[PDB]
């Protein structure tokens, strides 16, 4: 049997630890750019580091469903960039946390630390949105986010695990001109991250 | 590269929001 990157047990392992870790980082960034109520949230541990657990269930289905489906776009390393849009009232987009990401196009299939020093690596993202907010403008009342997703390069409509999705338009994903804030670059042998946010200006 | 994709479901308000399919 010939087997194919998605194939490999190292790749489904490596999916399910960076889509979780999306998980979290996206629960942290509404905690902290206060995109819903500080009031929702519940203080959890995660890599060993504090973190924010939206307890809304509705919520966390809705970031599960979505982050689901990257998953099997990154078990074949076909996700080039996954980013969390804040957009105010207007339904402009006031802030982007971009996570651009990059796999090798294999990974051993000698398992054996496999994730290593990956704790490490993540802990180090979510430290630094932990204190984003010291960086970043405080925004205004009323926003709300979606998520973006880029893939490696013909419908409209786009169904995956039940969950639909569609073109984002550059009427909700456009900033003239924003500002760029480094947040942190990282690489491994399993994956190299990039994390950085755009702010309107 | 392709995309970007988004939901077509909005992500949730506090309280469900109204009825507009289109």
């Amino acid at each position: 049997t010939t087997l194919t990157r998605q194939d490999l047990n190292s790749a489904q392992v490596v999916a399910d630890v960076l889509s979780e870790f999306l998980e979290v980082a996206v629960h942290l960034i509404l905690y902290v750019r206060e995109v819903y109520p500080v009031g929702i949230f519940q203080k959890r541990k995660k890599y060993n580091v504090p973190v924010q657990m939206s307890c809304h269930p509705e919520l966390n289905q809705y970031i599960q469903d979505t982050l689901h489906c990257v998953k099997p776009l990154l078990e074949k390393n076909d996700v080039e960039k996954v980013v969390v849009v804040i957009l105010d009232k207007e339904h402009r987009p006031v802030e982007k946390f971009v996570f651009e990401i990059t796999q090798p196009p294999l990974l051993s299939i000698n398992s054996d630390s496999l994730l290593s020093h990956v704790e490490q690596l993540l802990r180090a993202f979510i430290l630094k949105i932990s204190k984003v907010d010291k960086v970043l403008d405080h925004n205004p009342p009323g926003c709300t986010f979606t998520v973006l997703v880029h893939t490696r390069e013909m419908e409209k409509i786009q169904v995956i695990k039940d969950f639909p999705w569609i073109l984002a338009d550059e009427q909700d994903v456009h900033m003239h001109d924003p500002r760029l804030i480094p947040l942190k670059t990282m690489t491994s042998d399993i994956l190299k991250m990039q994390l950085y946010v755009e702010e309107r200006a | 590269s392709s995309g970007p994709w988004k939901p077509a479901k909005p992500a949730p308000s506090v309280s469900p929001g109204p009825w507009k399919p289109i």
